[PDB]
RNA sequence: AAAUUGAAGAGUUUGAUCAUGGCUCAGAUUGAACGCUGGCGGCAGGCCUAACACAUGCAAGUCGAACGGUAACAGGAAGAAGCUUGCUUCUUUGCUGACGAGUGGCGGACGGGUGAGUAAUGUCUGGGAAACUGCCUGAUGGAGGGGGAUAACUACUGGAAACGGUAGCUAAUACCGCAUAACGUCGCAAGACCAAAGAGGGGGACCUUCGGGCCUCUUGCCAUCGGAUGUGCCCAGAUGGGAUUAGCUAGUAGGUGGGGUAACGGCUCACCUAGGCGACGAUCCCUAGCUGGUCUGAGAGGAUGACCAGCCACACUGGAACUGAGACACGGUCCAGACUCCUACGGGAGGCAGCAGUGGGGAAUAUUGCACAAUGGGCGCAAGCCUGAUGCAGCCAUGCCGCGUGUAUGAAGAAGGCCUUCGGGUUGUAAAGUACUUUCAGCGGGGAGGAAGGGAGUAAAGUUAAUACCUUUGCUCAUUGACGUUACCCGCAGAAGAAGCACCGGCUAACUCCGUGCCAGCAGCCGCGGUAAUACGGAGGGUGCAAGCGUUAAUCGGAAUUACUGGGCGUAAAGCGCACGCAGGCGGUUUGUUAAGUCAGAUGUGAAAUCCCCGGGCUCAACCUGGGAACUGCAUCUGAUACUGGCAA
RNA sequence: GCCCGGAUAGCUCAGUCGGUAGAGCAGGGGAUUGAAAAUCCCCGUGUCCUUGGUUCGAUUCCGAGUCCGGGCACCA
């Protein structure tokens, strides 16, 4: 909170995805020291990317972090994602502000169960893009088995539904990289080149009016209460009114600074990560889940129609019928929530791979408008993508 | 200190944190307080129209 | 800030005519007076020794047109000044210019005259007043100004007032829309009916 | 030292200054000898205006001490044959 | 410390070191005299008294001692001399 | 001419009564909070609890007219070198203006903040001598002639930093002698002794050795005696609660002598005496800043001491002194401590009870805004720079006060609701409908008043050898607003954007119908509900307030329920079981005689604000404001002698 | 952000390792009374915290949640 962050080169917002202890977080580490040693950017460590001491005991990642690497035609903002099957609600807030992702199977193990979750998230969510990576090598020392692993991510892109065949595959060692090798280091800077080239540049909502979806809250010791987030829409200008609609209930605000990873701002633009500081709120007070809307654009519904897709055996999902009182997580923008299902009249049960429509009366209530995505997930596992039709409240 | 919880039906329960007025209810003896309808984790009372500042229900 | 609620209920409650709805035409006819306050209307009331003090301020009240917080500052003011209590209460609320506008004849109604004032119509010693209960001294010249005057609500309720039993302490020209206050009212001049003794019996408790 | 100096009274954009014999430590509104007149700046032309007694003033001013930039002004305004 | 006027605090250092030696010297030279008066007549007393004298006077010029400490130190100083001896 | 015009009761013990006596209510009021509902403006206010711990920026600097600096920086002038000979390179010049870093001056001790401590060291009222007092200001009169240092800058090192050391060197209003000194300082006096600093703006004449000397004039220094303003100290009375705290006390209480204090003093010592305080409450304990005031009250009183003003106290906790005119020093210093801190592990920091802000505590209380434009404050000849003092702005119905939320006509007495003896009533001129406004918001143009000054010039005055320079000035110039898309004024537009929430059994203004059946619930007091509830829940209808309304808490009132004004004690609560009796309270009657009480007068004071009355100024009000009265007092001074006291018969 | 416990008819508790849950204390229906209480004669009055899955069948076995309990961290 000094230095005046210069509004140069696009912004982008990038994240590791795929199986754990795979190469995910090392990954992100070997992106920095490559990227700010040749370039010239900040230089950054390992450490940080994962302290605390659930991340140090243990070894893996709780906690979404981010990373600010710049090259000469874009300003990346990374989000390693956790891994594990247990911290997916975490991740799909991760992964649904994440523009493009960087996929992480392993030369050695190859595509593992987790992998083919995490790719089923990102298409439910919003993942337009995905690139491959592949995190060993070195310890395989073979030409025939590591060419092997390439060919089942691409058969698993192809079958989950994606280009498969068009999108870059990299091999690397991040380990050697972290070092100073010099053919493991182009080779990682090759990586960077493959982001630009494959992922364009992407389409922002610089018209219609502001939102921002919180997905982790802070309170800076000195300043007060402050809300991270991909701005959705809009802009954000300081000194200006704030609604925060969502959960509980809603509350009148205004913004007193916005920053882009420890650096000030003027205006903050639509699709990109920053954190807004807010006056006069505690930190118990606001919740993650709520949006920072604009006063009067948007109102919290607790009831709402909704043509919901199922999904079935082949697709990934349920596999039997189910009747009124089925209570499934409706993960909206970032948080999940449990409601209630009251189907229409003249519908006895709902099939496993079927188009229906359906009241949803949810517990808490949550900010929402006509024609909104939603991924709804139960059991640890998806269930079936939709679309809100109507409100009522 | 016990605290009476006026209204028909409430939302308190083993712990619940609520907020206190004063005033005895001349009836339980010792009940010497009321507990403020709206305030916290006390909601309002269902379905009433008449009287509702008291009891903490907003308008329909 | 005002009552805006309906009009002519006011004075069946009370019984006697108040003025509310005075208006072009001279008497109404068209409420069932004094034996229709509400749905229990035909109820003979009991009517306590405090009943009949608050029903005494209410009616004054409601004829000038102010609410209980001005009202009860006019009692402070009156208890304050030399004289008789009784005698200054009334005195303070003849002397507001809204009620003057109307006393005058610019105003059908007193409301009409609040109404009048409010929108930069009256104009006094050379200045604009948009505030009813502005206190109007002995000696001055209330007027309406040119480009509001001889509009279509003040010439028809111009002719009401000559039907009016028309105070002595004021004087109005007609022609050019122009009034004179002269001296403070006397209360033998006005009403011969609202007993001031009640009222100042509800406060002095 | 004493000085004769404005203390600043009156309601927000409305002011109205109480010229007042004060020693230099003591602040503005503060502690004082003897107030000596006053001064109203948004009084225009009418009746009142501005007021100094000057007879106070050669008992402190002759002995010593010093007046402040604006009420030497206003000495200057009230005149000794004007 | 947060200000550029701690000038004073290397200032009135520089002060006492100065301020406490002329202090100094003159409390020995009036301990001269006490040093005279016990055992003596009035002549080895009444000439310290006269070398104290400036020094007492000057310091009381200059601010380091007030002039009534100056005074006392001559008036008491005396009665010790005259009643004594 | 005006300064108080002021004193209300009701419900509740009983089958009923009168009394006693509690309980509760009607009114004012607040730093409020909460619930529901929320349009504007104006003026006020807005961490009471954790004196909790707090990142970040910022709250005190200033002068070149003190001084070295021929300057860290940016720029003119004598001269230089390149070459597009005025375009460029560039050494000298206090020399261009100034000023980073110093050295000295004055400031930092004021201005802000907070009530932790403090039951008297404090505060209040009234007095009183033993005092000091920078800046300001009266008067007198000096200010003469020398020295040795010393930073900065180098030079050379140490250190991670903070911050040093060693070798030079140099300036002064820094520093110290010396002469020089009195109505000054000690003394019986004779005597002795004690100081100083120089700057800046101009010059004819003549010395030029050019650094000019000498006239010049503002300025500054220094000694005394003074005023002014502060401050230190002393006394008297007053200033909370507890006796289920009755004895405390050894520098304790006084003396003589010495030291010390700006000043007197057990302030502090040495010895001497054996006190001192105490029932008119010492000591100990708990609580507490104090006052002007505030709220309340018919007044006496009771409660309270947020905001404005005076005094005190304190500054991370516990100490000490240094510097200074002033501090035992909020943003100095030094230790010690607890807690945060950074490091190269040697050592360093740090102090929001300045302003914003954070966490935490809490029922609860705000922007890391703009500005020195004004008003004071700091230095300075000034210009100016500095200023979270102040002035604005934000926020919050937290209050007090203003205007809103339309205004006439309108019978088919419509629909719909609600009630009914189904005839009709009522909601209700309510609505719709037609006639009109256009305040306030919403827009578009106009646009004050807060601004006095400071300059650039001038004109005569001042001042002098001078038609100079400063002191005073009157005339001409161009300017100075954070507030600010200002106050206020017009210009459309269309009723358009603008109403809730208590209550409705008695106290207490206002009633029916359904639902429920001592259940669910209400309740400020009495009390409502057991299948026909006016008290519960809903509905309609009413009543009372209205951008507020209620609930909660808090103080006084009513409470003559701590009674001084103004109560009681046979049986309601209440005469010790009965005597004696010291201290204490009270005391027959006549003369004196003082004057303590008492009374009368007079003078000083009782800060300003506040209150009160007559005015005045904001469109009105709240708000601001002129004068008056008042401040019920306390002191002294002069009388009066009836009464009370003292004192003699 | 993530670990862990807690919930069984109106209240206080038993019961389970898939065999379909009970006890007291309440409550209700009739008799009686103005209504009760006792007296007399009859009744569990249940979303096993919610929801899905493994199965013929889940309180019971395995996920996902609810609100609440206590625990460890992150400083745009
Ligand atoms: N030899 C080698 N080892 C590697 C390479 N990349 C990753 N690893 C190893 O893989 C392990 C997983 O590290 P990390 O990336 O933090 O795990 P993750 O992929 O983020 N998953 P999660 O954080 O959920 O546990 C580490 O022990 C690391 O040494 C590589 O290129 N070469
Ligand atoms: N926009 C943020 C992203 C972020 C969120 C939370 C932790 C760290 C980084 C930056 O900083
Ligand atoms: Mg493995
Ligand atoms: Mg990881
Ligand atoms: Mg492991
Ligand atoms: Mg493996
Ligand atoms: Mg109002
Ligand atoms: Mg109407
Ligand atoms: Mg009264
Ligand atoms: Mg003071
Ligand atoms: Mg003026
Ligand atoms: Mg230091
Ligand atoms: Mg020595
Ligand atoms: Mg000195
Ligand atoms: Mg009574
Ligand atoms: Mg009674
Ligand atoms: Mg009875
Ligand atoms: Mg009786
Ligand atoms: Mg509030
Ligand atoms: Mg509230
Ligand atoms: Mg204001
Ligand atoms: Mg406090
Ligand atoms: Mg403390
Ligand atoms: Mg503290
Ligand atoms: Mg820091
Ligand atoms: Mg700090
Ligand atoms: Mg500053
Ligand atoms: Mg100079
Ligand atoms: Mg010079
Ligand atoms: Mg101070
Ligand atoms: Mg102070
Ligand atoms: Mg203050
Ligand atoms: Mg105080
Ligand atoms: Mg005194
Ligand atoms: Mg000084
Ligand atoms: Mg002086
Ligand atoms: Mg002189
Ligand atoms: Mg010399
Ligand atoms: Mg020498
Ligand atoms: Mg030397
Ligand atoms: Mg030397
Ligand atoms: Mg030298
Ligand atoms: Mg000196
Ligand atoms: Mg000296
Ligand atoms: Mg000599
Ligand atoms: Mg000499
Ligand atoms: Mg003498
Ligand atoms: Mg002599
Ligand atoms: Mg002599
Ligand atoms: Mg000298
Ligand atoms: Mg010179
Ligand atoms: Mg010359
Ligand atoms: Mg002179
Ligand atoms: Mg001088
Ligand atoms: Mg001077
Ligand atoms: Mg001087
Ligand atoms: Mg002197
Ligand atoms: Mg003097
Ligand atoms: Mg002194
Ligand atoms: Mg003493
Ligand atoms: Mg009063
Ligand atoms: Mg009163
Ligand atoms: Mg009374
Ligand atoms: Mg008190
Ligand atoms: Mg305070
Ligand atoms: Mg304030
Ligand atoms: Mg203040
Ligand atoms: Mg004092
Ligand atoms: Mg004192
Ligand atoms: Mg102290
Ligand atoms: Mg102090
Ligand atoms: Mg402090
Ligand atoms: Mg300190
Ligand atoms: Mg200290
Ligand atoms: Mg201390
Ligand atoms: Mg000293
Ligand atoms: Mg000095
Ligand atoms: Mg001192
Ligand atoms: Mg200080
Ligand atoms: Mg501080
Ligand atoms: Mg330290
Ligand atoms: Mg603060
Ligand atoms: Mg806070
Ligand atoms: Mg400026
Ligand atoms: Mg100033
Ligand atoms: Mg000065
Ligand atoms: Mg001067
Ligand atoms: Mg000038
Ligand atoms: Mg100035
Ligand atoms: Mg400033
Ligand atoms: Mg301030
Ligand atoms: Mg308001
Ligand atoms: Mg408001
Ligand atoms: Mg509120
Ligand atoms: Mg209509
Ligand atoms: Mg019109
Ligand atoms: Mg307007
Ligand atoms: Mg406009
Ligand atoms: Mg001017
Ligand atoms: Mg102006
Ligand atoms: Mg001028
Ligand atoms: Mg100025
Ligand atoms: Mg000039
Ligand atoms: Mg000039
Ligand atoms: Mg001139
Ligand atoms: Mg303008
Ligand atoms: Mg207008
Ligand atoms: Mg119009
Ligand atoms: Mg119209
Ligand atoms: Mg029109
Ligand atoms: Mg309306
Ligand atoms: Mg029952
Ligand atoms: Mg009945
Ligand atoms: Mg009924
Ligand atoms: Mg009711
Ligand atoms: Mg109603
Ligand atoms: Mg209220
Ligand atoms: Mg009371
Ligand atoms: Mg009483
Ligand atoms: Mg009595
Ligand atoms: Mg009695
Ligand atoms: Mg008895
Ligand atoms: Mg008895
Ligand atoms: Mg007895
Ligand atoms: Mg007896
Ligand atoms: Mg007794
Ligand atoms: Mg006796
Ligand atoms: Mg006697
Ligand atoms: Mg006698
Ligand atoms: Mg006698
Ligand atoms: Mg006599
Ligand atoms: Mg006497
Ligand atoms: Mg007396
Ligand atoms: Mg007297
Ligand atoms: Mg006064
Ligand atoms: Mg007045
Ligand atoms: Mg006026
Ligand atoms: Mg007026
Ligand atoms: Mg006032
Ligand atoms: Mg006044
Ligand atoms: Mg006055
Ligand atoms: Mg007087
Ligand atoms: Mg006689
Ligand atoms: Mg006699
Ligand atoms: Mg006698
Ligand atoms: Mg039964
Ligand atoms: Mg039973």
């Amino acid at each position: 909170s000094k230095e005046k962050f210069e509004r140069t080169k696009p912004h982008v917002n990038v994240g590791t995805i795929g199986h754990v202890d795979h190469g995910k977080t090392t990954l992100t580490a070997a992106i920095t020291t490559v990227l700010a040693k040749t370039y010239g950017g900040a230089a950054r460590a390992f450490n940080q990317i994962d302290n605390a001491p659930e991340e140090k005991a243990r070894g893996i990642t709780i906690n979404t972090s981010h990373v600010e690497y710049d090259t000469p035609t874009r300003h990346y903002a990374h989000v390693d994602c956790p891994g594990h099957a247990d911290y997916v609600k975490n991740m799909i807030t991760g992964a649904a502000q994440m523009d493009g992702a960087i996929l992480v199977v392993a030369a050695t193990d190859g595509p593992m169960p987790q992998t083919r979750e995490h790719i089923l998230l990102g298409r439910q969510v919003g993942v337009p893009y995905i690139i491959v990576f592949l995190n060993k090598c070195d310890m395989v020392d073979d030409e025939e088995l590591l060419e092997l692993v390439e060919m089942e991510v691409r058969e698993l892109l192809s079958q989950y539904d994606f280009p498969g065949d068009d999108t870059p595959i990299v091999r690397g060692s991040a380990l050697k990289a972290l070092e100073g090798d010099a053919e493991w280091e182009a080779k990682i800077l090759e990586l960077a080149g493959f982001l630009d080239s494959y992922i364009p540049e992407p389409e922002r909502a610089i018209d219609k009016p502001f939102l921002l979806p919180i997905e982790d809250v802070f309170s800076i010791s000195g300043r007060g209460t402050v809300v991270t987030g991909r701005v959705e829409r809009g802009i954000i200008k300081v000194g200006e009114e704030v609604e925060i609609v969502g959960i509980k209930e809603t509350q009148k605000s205004t913004c007193t600074g916005v920053e882009m990873f420890r650096k000030l701002l003027d205006e903050g633009r639509a699709g990109e990560n920053v954190g807004v500081l807010l006056r006069g709120i505690k930190r118990e007070e606001i919740e993650r889940g709520q949006v920072l809307a604009k006063p009067g654009t948007i109102k919290p519904h607790t009831k709402f129609e909704s043509e919901v897709y199922i999904l079935s055996k082949d697709e990934g999902g349920r596999h039997t019928p189910f009747f009124k009182g089925y209570r499934p997580q409706f993960y909206f923008r970032t948080t999940d929530v449990t409601g209630t299902i009251e189907l229409p009249e003249g519908v006895e049960m709902v099939m496993p791979g079927d188009n229906i429509k359906m009241v949803v009366t949810l517990i808490h209530p949550i900010a929402m408008d006509d024609g909104l995505r939603f991924a709804i997930r139960e059991g640890g596992r998806t269930v079936g993508a939709g679309v809100v039709a109507k409100v009522l409240s | 200190v016990t605290s009476y919880i006026g209204g028909e039906g409430h939302n308190l329960q083993e712990h619940s944190v609520i907020l206190i007025r004063g005033g005895r209810v001349k009836d339980l003896p010792g009940v010497r307080y009321h507990t403020v309808r709206g305030a916290l984790d006390c909601s309002g009372v269902k379905d009433r129209k008449q009287a509702r500042s008291k009891y903490g229900v907003k308008r329909p | 800030a005002r009552y805006l609620g309906p009009k002519l209920k006011l004075s069946r409650r009370e019984g006697t005519d108040l003025f509310l709805k005075s208006g072009v035409r001279a008497i109404d006819t068209k409420c069932k007076i004094e034996q229709a306050p509400g749905q229990h209307g035909a109820r003979k009331p009991r009517l306590s020794d405090y009943g009949v003090q608050l029903r005494e301020k209410q009616k004054v009240r409601r004829i000038y047109g102010v609410l209980e917080r001005q009202f009860r500052n006019y009692y402070k003011e009156a208890a304050r000044l030399k004289g008789n209590t009784g005698e200054n209460l009334l005195a303070l609320l003849e002397g507001r210019l809204d009620n003057v506008v109307y006393r005058m004849g610019f105003g059908a109604t007193r409301a009409e005259a609040r109404q009048l004032v409010s929108h930069k119509a009256i104009m006094v010693n050379g200045r604009v007043v948009n505030i009813a209960s502005y206190q109007v001294s002995p000696n001055d010249v209330v007027s309406i100004r040119e480009k509001a005057k001889k509009q279509s609500r003040v010439k028809a309720a111009l002719e009401l007032a000559e039907q009016r039993e028309k105070p002595t302490w004021l004087e109005v020209d007609a022609g050019k829309m122009e009034g004179t206050f002269k001296r403070k009212p006397e209360r033998s001049d006005l009403s011969a009916d609202i007993n001031e003794h009640l009222i100042v019996e509800l406060y002095s408790k | 030292m004493v000085t004769i100096r404005l203390a600043r009274h009156g309601a927000k954009k409305r002011p109205f200054y109480q010229v007042v014999v004060a020693d230099s430590r003591n602040a503005r509104n503060g502690r004082f000898i003897e107030r000596v007149g006053f001064f109203n700046p948004i009084a225009s032309e009418k009746e009142e205006g501005t007021r100094l007694d000057l007879d106070r003033i050669a008992h402190w001013v002759g002995q010593g001490a010093t007046i402040s930039d604006r009420v030497a002004a206003l000495i200057k305004e009230v005149n000794k044959a004007a | 410390n947060i200000k550029s006027a701690k000038k004073r605090a290397i200032q009135s250092e520089k002060a006492r070191k100065h301020n406490a030696s002329r202090r100094s010297m003159m409390r020995t030279f009036i301990k001269k005299v006490y040093a005279a008066i016990e055992a003596g007549d009035k002549a080895a007393a009444q000439k310290a008294f006269n070398e104290m004298q400036p020094i007492v006077d000057r310091q009381a010029a200059k601010g380091l001692i007030h002039k009534n400490k100056a005074a006392r130190h001559k008036a008491n100083l005396t009665a010790q001399i005259n009643k004594l001896a």
